[PDB]
């Protein structure tokens, strides 16, 4: 994985260059965003179970997905689904804190689509739940932090589609 | 950087970062302006820093530029000066990241295997970075030199051991 | 069922089922008619059984249907009755299979994580299945009630113990 | 894996239904077949080595397969082949006892065809030996149990072809 | 052969062969002419060797060719003689390779499982190879018999133990 | 793996034959080549690090490969490359000693091309360095041993291409 600083360093390193003005401007932006990111991480950590619970209630409960023939039917599958959502929220928070999506490529999306299609886990419904997570999260962390979390939750969704 | 280190530890333990880890990240990110000033000062003064350093290095080790020495002849000597500029550049990466990681992954893992294969004396490299440190820190304020010294020291210590 | 249980153990030991294991399978398979009678009786009386059960449950726990309670309001209360019918159905599966496996795989693994996520009190579910047991066993012969009680008990014990 | 009872239960469960009359009729059939299945399992267990050696004698011995260039040449390959036949008989007996072929899909056939093709194990000759196992087995367990075993030995053969 | 064995050991230890291992290889490769002479002598005399051997074998074990015996009848007896020629051939491979590897991989791993499945008595095979050894060594010089005996002995010991 | 003797034995065994005259002639050639092979192996073992550093100096140093953007840039990748060359020399020496390339197929080339293409390791430059190893080796072990080593180093190169 890389965070936003290591990403800019690597772009310079592969050219054998010191960071130029444009590169330093990227670092300044990330350094300045520190308070935003740290506060949001604290809020999400404290409210992680509530965020997932509320997203599921909005997007999956009382639908075909939780009835026989749906992929959340059986307590075993229901709990596995919740666990996935816990994962997506935690890793999106990592990526938001890092200001970089690389941890998502490396540790979330790697082989995930194939795993879901082998198991019959519905992509459409998963993406709907992650989108619900985005909106619940935004209601708690505010507009500005909500936008950053939205980037990385959207990133996960795009990676599944 | 400091941020990814926290995240890797958290991920290892299947958890969110702790309040303590988040406070550490907060503290690191407010020190950005200083790190950028240090990086730009070293970059701006690269030629002067490397020149002071190489003068001291080869006063100590003239045998490196004598026949049979690894830096004998202009092409080889110039490649030493090239390497000098590269390690100065890596130090600026370390200062910006707030840890040794960008120095280690680009310039230290396998460094002894490389220089042994090139017949460049690793104790010569230890001596080289020692006087590079002297030259670089001399152009910084007392405060900034203290911030920067550990990154040179990490290189020096790495090259002295194993 | 009981049969697959034996087969899994035999396969684990790279062997055929033992004479003892085969005797146990024989004994299980001759008890089929009883298990089918129990399953059909519970299925036929589902509405009656769930009604008796829910009446006792909410006499004990009226707070569940009071404001702020998990079963407040008709849609939520009706979903509780739905769950009740589902656990009765799983018990009939257990009786037919001669073991707890069909109950565990569909309705117990992850059950606490699920109901916690729904804000349904797990001790409320323990109390709910306890009076479901009462209502269901009351419609069976003494012999059949003794055969069936352990499948309810397994659910109750599972939901009680972490 | 599932046995015949769990299979019928699962078909009901995925619809959220109690077992109906047709489903109960399937269970009754399986429960009534108990004596047949248990007796055959006991007979096959007691005679497993004899069944395999007689099948091999009928289908593979004195042929090209056991001469240089054939896949049973060398004592190492000969013994490996016998071991495969031991496997097929034991797993077919499991499936017969269970009244369900799922253990064959899950524990025998999974990636088997690709394994054989990579190694150069002949499918044609393997299937001939399994068919010989079916006929030897039928001579010992009788006509009715022989038919049930035949279903699951044939199943393995179809899965290899 | 001897060469492969050294290489596998070296590879296991991520190293080149040692001076000692190389000396061992050199010594093996200078003994090639002797090994070829032995192999060709046994090959040329196969029919004679197998005939002497089977005569002694079935004098000791006439029951093998009596009714119910594994070698009863012409087709079965001829297949025994076939096997005899095959083990003689494997011995020539062993002599040429300077170790037991070609004998073990073709004729010993799984040999008990095979002959048990064929109802050929393994102690019968032990006795068979014992008199095969007698017949074969009788056609070699004293020196060559000493070189060859351990390859027969390896087969005999393998079929006797575990 | 096989050495040259086992290869000839296997060709006979799969036909159920004693080694004929042509087969014995192959063995005689290998037995006679013993001094050549053992001497070369000793020389290469004693000079393995020198051979690799001289090959690298001829084929890779001061080129694009060791500058930023090149696959030997960074001390970590530089060292990994040297390690590969150490491998190629050691395994070619095994194959030369065995008079057979099978150990190269089994322990070097197996999945290697795929590994390099996934990592971005340049095939062209790797082959150039191995070719340099061939010529440096030949300068030390002589013309005749140099030819044998050349067969197996060339074999590795062909396997990568
Ligand atoms: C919930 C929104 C939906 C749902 C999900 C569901 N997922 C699985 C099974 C798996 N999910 C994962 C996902 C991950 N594992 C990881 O380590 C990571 C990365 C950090 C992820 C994203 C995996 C690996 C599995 C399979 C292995 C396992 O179960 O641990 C299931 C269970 C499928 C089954 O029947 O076994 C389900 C039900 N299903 C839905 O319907 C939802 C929309
Ligand atoms: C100067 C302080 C010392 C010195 C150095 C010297 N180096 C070389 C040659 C090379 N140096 C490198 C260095 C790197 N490659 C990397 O990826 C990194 C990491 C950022 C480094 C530092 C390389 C690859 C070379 C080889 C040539 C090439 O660039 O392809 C020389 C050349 C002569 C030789 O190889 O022996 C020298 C002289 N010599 C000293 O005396 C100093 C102590
Ligand atoms: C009734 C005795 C208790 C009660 C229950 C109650 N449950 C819900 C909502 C849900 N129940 C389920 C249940 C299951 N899903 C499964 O796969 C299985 C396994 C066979 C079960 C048992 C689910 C998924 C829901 C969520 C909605 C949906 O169906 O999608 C409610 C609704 C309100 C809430 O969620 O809090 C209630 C009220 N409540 C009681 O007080 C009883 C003890
Ligand atoms: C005998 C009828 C034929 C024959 C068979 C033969 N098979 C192998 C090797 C393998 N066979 C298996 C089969 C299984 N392994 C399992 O775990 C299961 C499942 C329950 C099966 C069915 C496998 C995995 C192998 C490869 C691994 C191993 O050997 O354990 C061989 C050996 C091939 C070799 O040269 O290594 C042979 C000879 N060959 C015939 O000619 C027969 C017709
Ligand atoms: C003769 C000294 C003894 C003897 C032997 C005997 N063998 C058979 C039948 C078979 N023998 C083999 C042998 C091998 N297959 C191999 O791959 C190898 C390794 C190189 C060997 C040695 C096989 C496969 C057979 C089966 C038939 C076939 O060739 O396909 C018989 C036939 C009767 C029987 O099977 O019982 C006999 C009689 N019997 C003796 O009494 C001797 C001690
Ligand atoms: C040097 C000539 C060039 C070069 C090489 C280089 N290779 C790697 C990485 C790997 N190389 C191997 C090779 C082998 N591993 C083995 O076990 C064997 C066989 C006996 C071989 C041949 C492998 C497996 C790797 C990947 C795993 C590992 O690193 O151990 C690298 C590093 C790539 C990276 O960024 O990680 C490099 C740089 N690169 C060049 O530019 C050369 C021309």
């Amino acid at each position: 994985m890389q965070d936003a600083i290591t990403a800019v360093i690597n772009s310079a390193d592969v050219q054998g260059k010191y960071l130029d003005g444009a590169a330093m401007d990227k670092l300044k932006s990330y350094f300045a965003s520190g308070e935003l990111r740290v506060r949001a991480a604290s809020v999400i950590s404290a409210n992680a179970a509530t965020i997932v619970k509320e997203a599921v209630a909005k997007s999956l409960l009382y639908s075909d997905v939780t009835r026989p023939g749906g992929n959340m039917y059986t307590t075993r599958r229901y709990a596995a689904c919740i666990r996935d959502l816990d994962y997506y929220l935690r890793y999106a928070t990592y990526a938001m804190l890092a200001g970089d999506a690389s941890i998502l490529d490396e540790r979330v999306l790697n082989g995930l689509k194939e795993t879901y299609n082998s198991l019959g886990v519905p992509i459409s419904s998963t993406v709907q739940a992650i989108q619900a997570i985005k909106e619940v999260t935004a209601s708690l962390v505010g507009a500005d932090a909500g936008k950053e979390m939205g980037v990385y939750l959207d990133y996960i969704c795009s990676g599944l589609s | 950087s400091v941020v990814s280190q926290v995240i890797l530890q958290a991920d290892d333990q299947l958890r969110y970062p702790t309040s303590g880890e988040l406070k550490g990240i907060q503290a690191f990110l407010t020190t950005g302006a200083q790190r950028i000033r240090i990086a730009e000062t070293l970059a701006e003064n690269e030629k002067k820093i490397v020149d002071q350093a190489q003068k001291q290095l080869f006063k100590k080790h003239p045998e490196y530029r004598a026949p049979g020495g690894n830096a004998y002849g202009q092409r080889q000597y110039n490649q030493c000066l090239r390497d000098y500029g590269w390690y100065l550049r890596l130090v600026t990466y370390g200062v910006l990241a707030g840890n040794k990681e960008p120095i280690e992954t680009t310039g230290l893992i396998g460094v002894k295997e490389m220089y042994n294969s090139l017949n460049v004396p690793v104790p010569g490299m230890v001596d080289a970075v020692t006087v590079l440190k002297d030259a670089a820190l001399g152009l910084l304020s007392a405060e900034d030199a203290n911030e920067t010294a550990p990154y040179f020291d990490y290189i020096i210590q790495f090259m002295s051991h194993h």
